[PDB]
RNA sequence: CCCAUAGUAGGCCUAAAAGCAGCCACCAAUUAAGAAAGCGUUCAAGCUCAACACCCACUACCUAAAAAAUCCCAAACAUAUA
């Protein structure tokens, strides 16, 4: 015979109103008459806000930088609304509406004449930022499944993690970073300026510790 | 088949006596017993037997009458 | 660079696994086994035939018509009870699929005559009032005369 | 048009007189010790009964069914 | 060991089941605390593919092998023996461990091409016609990926792709 | 056969085999599930 | 305390010793003890 | 609905006339001969949007075939 | 043991098994009798039957089978397992 | 083998469900229907009951008559003809313990219960669970209480059926 | 590696949807099986899985490869000691 463990009871998680995701529009309620440059520092480096959870216990953890326009948000919201349970699951958006303007000139035009016209709008997303958060009274297999299904469709690398999974991954990351055999850490060489390496490196590498490069994220750099 | 069943329905509804003749017995697909069993089961007729072959596919030579016990050797 | 251990963990003797705590299912199984073994005096272990449930309910109704019951138990919970108690000579008879009979009062004639109708229902034997016997033992014991005359012949 | 519609015109007494209804004295007492509305959970049955283990097995079956929904 | 014996006598096939004798392990192991037959003799990362005596004790006379529940190997040690035995039947080793067949060894097609360290099957790999440029050259594999933790004496890692 | 990078079983009778350097998905009940590794 | 070796009846070679002891105890007299046995047997049944 | 007799059944269908171009051919080919059917006028129902666009395009081609379709197909 | 049901069991005539309950080498013949007396392998033909003979002083797990060709096959499972005798009976009933 | 079929007693016309299956099996259908009718003519009510048939390889069918279903008995004891779409928020009716006890003691003689050591507690628990899953509700033994219950339930169920028919007509009109 | 009976056609527009069209409660019998966890079903049949009975190896390091035009390019060695 085999043992029969008690099933996890779900009685402290109540589903609020509007379990489905809200509609995301293209341009905001007021257009920006001043054209802003394409500041690339909004996606380079670790994320500051929207890192931990808030209401749900499952969220998609980003592992790279990139821009998401109206089509990506529409695809994500449609997939969520078509692959969920409205009486047992509910998701809340974590990223704001796209507001960064992008200027595009005419096709087949000479170089010059100032900037072009504003077409669409995107939003900056850094590494380690939760894209969408979803909770409810379900378990972990199905939610991880239909969240990785969408994360594989995202341009940047993303995985479906939770609370315990994030805790375990942070624990093994710090365990690997505190038990290094070779005594030559990237941070020790970058901060103390060894062998004149500061000539070919970058001032942003002092805070990144060699864990970021442009927009990607290597979790095996240590 | 279908047309045979329709002709049978008409002939039985107007009461017409008839006798069955089997043609083309020179190919690799001669089996009067199967056709007779079909006429017995699938249709509502009666059993009968009047001729016996002496070789099929490529051995057809004559037929028997089994009424006078005297076969026929066609030449 | 991961730490390289001097001795691989798969080579050194692994520590013993912690024994699991016994659940209530096996406790209730052992309790009801002891209960049906103390009150009932006639049991007959027979090889369970992997037949359809239709014939199974048919034979169940044919047996229970003569005011008898039937109840089986898994070998995992039965072997300790057979090896720790007095029935230590019945442990080699529970090594596979089998069916145990729980019938109150001795009525071996009717059950044998109703089971011999099918030639695919064998039985390993059983005990008749603390007297272990086999199939041939049962078929030669069912031919014994009535109880009153055997009691009064002395 | 065929349908099994044999609803007898029962008012307030046709359900006890049409059939040989027996009083409460002739019926045994242990027939009223059954459940009524809500069923039985897991914290209302002692772990020394078959009903608790059957309920736990049913809950485990339900959990396995809810889990095995995406895998093949 | 155990073998099957079938005899024909008067249209009555007599299928018997006689159990024969078999040797055992030496009553003096160097490391009795080991959990694997290879670890108990201090042969951890100490054997190669040329050892025809070690590989012949865990295989079948007809070319087959033995599971882990019978031998006693773990997960990483059973795969090494499974890879080293495949490198022996191709290099001409173990001539008595050939599979049984009726009468198929009649037309000797391709002659006995000598080979060693054969990792993949001969009649299956595709000939490399392009070989790539220079930096991303497609080398030919050799050896075994599970035989990298063995003891070396040449002060250089085992080059498996050259 | 169909060229597929990620192979998977489409029903129940599909069994995976390793032949001529490629993983093939053969099936006798539903022959439409034949896949070929590219 | 377990049980017996579970013999069979197709090959009569062994018998329980208690039956033999009881028979040896009750089969060594004349007729007065037989009459007493009949009396004590008919007292109940 | 569906009726039936001793040997076969009798289906009660409800199919528009627009989808009755070659129904007899496929109905026979999917019945092995012994299948028949009867057709009679029933009522009217709203039209499907695909057939709506089809009849709109047909009326457009019949009236004036140069508003967009053949107007851009030729220039 | 579905191979015996997919193959066939029509030409067989009568089969039987003999073993002892108190022996420790009678599980093979026991599971063989259990598999041969299932549902598909028993309903695939109605012209055959089985005999379950249980003896005490047999001291031998012999299984004798025979089919319609007048042959005879007796296999004693003293040391053989269940799969071996199963595939042997399958091959013997398929080849003849 | 066996074929599960639940048809009406006095209404067993050759065709629906029991038609293509009986035609492809290899047995007759008109003779089976005639035998079922001549066996069920003893019933003076036409109660639909299940039928367990068995076919042998020599093409011959047998009929074993058993006990009818439970939903029909529950609907006859409650008084309603059709079941409700909800349970708890829309009760169809009330049935006392005496009616379900009589139904259980009458049904406990079929081929499923008479061939098993099942007591009265098990069958009354099963019928109580079936009544709870149907849409009705059981109660101790309420004489005058169930009288007043029926007196109010007639009116409330008439109102519920009227409003349900109105909602269905509205949904049919919105089309 | 094996294995599957029943209270039923659980409640309802559509003729019915009988385990996969929608609703709150998703009952209940012997050891043990979901008013339904994956295909074929106008309404029924055909197949597996979870649950007994039965033994009980790893029951899974997660996913990370590609083909253009004169012709592909040096060759070779996993085993005598940094
Ligand atoms: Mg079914
Ligand atoms: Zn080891
Ligand atoms: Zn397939």
């Amino acid at each position: 015979v085999k043992t029969l463990l008690p099933v996890p009871s779900f009685e402290d998680v109540s589903i609020p109103e509007k379990p489905k995701l809200r509609f995301i529009e293209r341009a905001p309620l007021v257009p920006k008459v001043r054209r802003e440059p394409k500041n690339l520092s909004d996606i380079r480096g670790p994320s500051t806000e929207a890192t931990e959870f808030t209401e749900g216990n499952f969220a998609i953890l980003a592992l790279g930088g990139g821009y998401l326009h109206w089509g990506h948000f529409e695809m994500m919201r449609l997939t969520i609304n078509r692959s969920m349970d409205p009486k047992n699951m509910f998701a809340i958006w974590r990223v704001p509406a796209p507001f960064k303007p992008i200027t595009r000139k005419s096709v087949g035009h000479r170089m010059g004449g100032g900037k072009g016209a504003i077409d669409h709008y995107v939003t900056p997303v850094k590494a380690g930022r939760l894209v969408v958060e979803m909770g409810g009274r379900c378990e972990f297999e199905e939610v991880q499944g239909f969240l990785d299904q969408v994360a594989h469709k995202l341009p940047f690398a993303a995985k479906a993690v939770s609370r315990g999974t994030l805790e375990k991954m942070r624990k093994d990351q710090e365990e690997r970073e505190r038990n290094n055999q070779n005594p030559w850490t990237f941070e020790r060489i970058a901060t103390a300026n060894m062998l004149g390496i500061r000539k070919v490196l970058s001032p942003y590498d002092l805070t990144h510790k060699g864990k970021y490069w442009g927009k990607f994220y290597m979790p095996k750099r240590v | 088949q279908c047309q045979t069943m329709t002709v049978n329905r008409q002939m039985k509804r107007y009461n017409v006596p008839f006798l069955t003749f089997i043609n083309k017995l020179d190919r690799m697909g001669s089996n009067p017993a199967r056709a007779l069993q079909q006429m017995r089961s699938k249709l509502n007729h009666n059993a009968a037997f009047m001729q016996i072959p002496m070789g099929l596919e490529g051995n057809f030579k004559g037929i028997v009458d089994l009424i006078e016990e005297r076969a026929i050797y066609f030449d | 660079i991961p730490p390289k251990p001097a001795i691989h963990p798969s080579c050194l003797p692994s520590p013993p696994s912690p024994p699991q705590e016994e659940i209530g299912l096996i406790r209730l199984l052992r309790r009801e086994i002891a209960a049906v073994f103390q009150d009932n005096r006639m049991i007959a272990v027979c090889q369970n035939v992997a037949l359809s449930a239709e014939d199974k309910l048919l034979m169940r109704h044919q047996l229970r018509k003569h005011k008898i019951l039937m109840k089986v138990f898994p070998n995992q919970v039965l072997k300790p009870f057979l090896e720790d108690s007095k029935y230590q000579n019945l442990l080699p008879l529970f090594v596979g699929h089998n069916m145990l009979l729980v019938s109150e009062e001795p009525k071996v004639k009717e059950m044998v005559r109703i089971l011999r109708t099918v030639p695919f229902l064998p039985l390993l034997g059983g005990c008749i009032d603390d007297t272990i016997l086999s199939r041939q033992g049962f078929i030669n014991y069912s031919k014994l005369p009535s109880l009153p005359l055997v009691q009064g012949e002395l | 048009v065929q349908l099994t519609t044999y609803a007898m015109g029962v008012n307030i007494y046709k359900e006890g007189q049409d059939v040989p209804l027996k009083p409460d004295a002739e019926y045994p007492e242990w027939l009223f010790e059954m459940n009524l509305g809500p069923p039985k959970t897991l914290e209302e049955l002692d772990p020394e009964s078959r009903e608790y283990w059957r309920r736990l097995r049913k809950q485990n079956i339900w959990r396995h069914n809810r889990l095995s929904k995406n895998k093949r | 060991f155990r073998e099957v014996v079938e005899t024909q006598e008067g249209k009555t096939t007599i299928i018997e089941g006689r159990i024969t004798a078999t040797p055992k392990e030496s009553p003096n192991p160097p490391n009795p605390s080991g959990q694997c037959p290879i670890c108990r003799w201090n042969l951890k990362h100490k054997y190669n593919y040329d050892d025809v005596l070690l590989l012949s004790q865990f295989i079948r006379p007809h070319g087959g092998m033995l599971p882990r529940k019978i031998t006693g190997l773990c997960q990483e040690e059973h795969r090494k023996i499974e890879e080293c035995v495949k490198m022996a039947h191709r290099a001409g080793l173990l001539p008595n461990h050939r599979p049984r067949l009726p009468e198929g060894v009649v037309p000797k097609s391709k002659p006995q091409l000598n080979r060693y360290l054969t990792r993949w099957a001969p009649g299956s790999v595709k000939p490399i016609y392009k070989k790539g440029p220079r930096w991303n050259r497609v080398r030919m594999p050799v050896g075994s990926p599970l035989l990298r933790d063995n003891v070396c004496y040449s002060r250089t890692p085992w080059k498996l792709y050259h | 056969f169909k060229n597929k990078t990620v192979l998977k079983k489409r029903c129940k009778d599909c069994y995976l085999v390793k032949r001529r350097g490629r993983w093939y998905v053969y099936c006798k009940t539903h022959p439409r599930h034949k896949q070929r590794q590219m | 305390e377990a049980l017996a070796g579970a013999p069979l009846d197709n090959a009569p070679k062994e018998y329980p010793p208690k039956i033999q002891q009881l028979v040896q105890d009750i089969a060594s007299l004349t007729l007065l003890e037989i009459s007493d046995l009949n009396e004590l047997l008919k007292k109940t049944l | 609905g569906q009726d039936g007799v001793e040997d076969y059944f009798t289906l009660y269908a409800d199919v528009p006339l627009n989808d009755m171009f070659g129904y007899s051919t496929e109905l026979r080919s999917c019945t092995e001969g012994k299948g028949e059917y009867t057709m009679e006028y029933s009522r009217y129902q709203p039209c499907l949007p695909s057939t709506q666009e089809d009849v709109i395009n047909k009326y457009l081609e019949a009236t004036g075939q140069l508003p967009v379709k053949k107007g851009k197909a030729k220039n | 043991a579905a191979a015996l049901a997919r193959l066939g069991l029509r030409p067989v005539k009568q089969v039987r098994v003999q073993f002892c309950p108190f022996e420790k080498n009678v599980e093979s013949t026991r599971t063989f009798l259990q598999t041969v007396s299932s549902e598909k392998v028993r309903s695939t033909n109605l012209n055959c039957s089985v005999i379950a003979d249980v003896r005490h002083d047999g001291s031998e797990p012999c299984v004798d089978v025979l089919f319609g060709d007048g042959h005879r096959l007796i296999m004693r499972g003293a040391h053989l397992t269940a799969l071996e005798m199963l595939t042997a009976f399958a091959s013997h009933i398929r080849a003849r | 083998g066996v074929i599960r079929a639940i048809v009406r007693a006095g209404l067993a016309m050759p065709g629906p469900p029991l038609g293509p299956v009986l035609g492809q099996r290899g047995v007759s259908i008109n003779q089976f229907c005639k035998e079922f009718n001549e066996r069920t003519k003893d019933i003076k009510e036409g109660i639909p009951l299940p039928t367990k048939i068995l076919v042998k390889p020599d093409r011959t069918f047998e009929i074993k008559i058993g006990q009818p279903t439970v939903s029909y008995f529950l609907k006859a004891a409650a008084g309603i003809e059709k079941g409700a779409r909800q349970t708890g928020k829309e009760v169809a009716g009330l049935v006392t313990l005496k009616h379900v006890y009589e139904i259980a003691r009458i049904k406990a003689q079929d081929e499923a219960f008479a061939l098993q050591d099942v007591p009265l507690s098990s069958v009354v628990r099963s019928i109580i669970g079936s009544a709870r899953s149907l849409g009705i509700r059981v109660v101790k033994d309420l004489s005058s209480e169930e009288l007043a219950a029926f007196q109010k339930e007639r009116a409330i169920f008439l109102a519920a059926q009227k409003e349900a028919d109105l909602a269905a007509q509205e949904e049919a009109a919105k089309k």
